[PDB]
């Protein structure tokens, strides 16, 4: 089983308490992402990594128990073929002419304005976009729908915070 | 080693 | 006016569009920490001082206009001579014990839960916190806090937000 | 120089 193959390899990567934490989670991502030179990126920071262990931390434990980290890594590579997968011009970016793809590959389906703000805030000047940018943007993107989801229980499309759930929510993220 | 498996997922 | 003072001084921070972006922003920030080595720091990265431009970006031009950074300007001045209040034992750093009172006189008053989990998200190994993210931890929360003022125009203490402005507040910060 | 006057207004 697929899964219990993970947990072996998980088993390696996981620190002394065996959950992942942002620093864990940022070292495995740079010595996988410098086999790969077809990727551009100037690195995972470590800002990224605890934004991105804060949204998949959803025990709220401070770091990645196994669960969180397979769901993390089947996203990313899921994603990082469709990055592999937009990359005509095999510049080790997704120019700006293949991003709108990209996010439907990845099955996004997001308004124009909604896009023009994330590409404003994952961007270069190009308007084009590198690996960590990319990963990142759809970690929180994806973890954001899902957290609209899980928050909307009747299901009508709204829902409703007081400024506790607001600030953690976003300050947890 | 862990790294190389995960490596092996990117296409 | 000390404002008409900040207005030459911006003048020569500014990049060619008299805005500042998050990279100029980075710059700035990194050559005035530099000048305070009291105060320790891996430096404000790229990651950080974008998502600091966009939560400070009102009129959603992607760049820190005049008002926006005199406004980010004047709070992260007042925060810093916080941190060197509250680095009591010139570590360099908020110490865990100390970082309850520097929220505080911060002028933040947050239930246990949600500064544990600030702390889980800003601070290093020891539960201390070194500069660049006490002032990013400080910026966000002030506008978050802000953003929900804002939008609850009732003044009931609830907002209600759909999936477009959900996705909107959450990615474009 | 805007640099220095940003610098001066740290404690
Ligand atoms: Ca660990
Ligand atoms: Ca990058
Ligand atoms: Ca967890
Ligand atoms: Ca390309
Ligand atoms: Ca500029
Ligand atoms: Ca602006
Ligand atoms: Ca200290
Ligand atoms: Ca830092």
């Amino acid at each position: 089983e697929e899964v219990r193959q993970f947990r072996r390899l998980f088993a390696q990567l996981a620190g002394d308490d065996m959950e992942v934490s942002a620093t864990e989670l940022m070292n495995i991502l740079n010595k996988v992402v410098t086999r790969h030179p077809d990727l551009k990126t100037d690195g995972f920071g470590i800002d990224t990594c605890r934004s991105m262990v804060a949204v998949m931390d959803s025990d709220t434990t401070g770091k990645l128990g196994f669960e969180e980290f397979k769901y993390l890594w089947n996203n990313i590579k899921k994603w990082q073929a469709i990055y592999k997968q937009f990359d005509v011009d095999r510049s080790g970016t997704i120019g700006s002419s293949e991003l709108p793809g990209a996010f439907e590959a990845a099955g996004f389906h997001l308004n124009e304005h909604l896009y023009s703000m994330i590409i404003r805030r994952y961007s270069d000047e190009g308007g084009n976009m590198d690996f960590d940018n990319f990963i990142s943007c759809l970690v929180r993107l994806d973890a954001m729908f899902r957290a609209f989801k899980s928050l909307d229980k009747d299901g009508t499309g709204q829902i409703q915070v007081n400024i506790q759930e607001w600030l953690q929510l976003t300050m947890y993220s | 080693d862990a790294i190389d498996a995960l490596s092996s997922d990117f296409t």
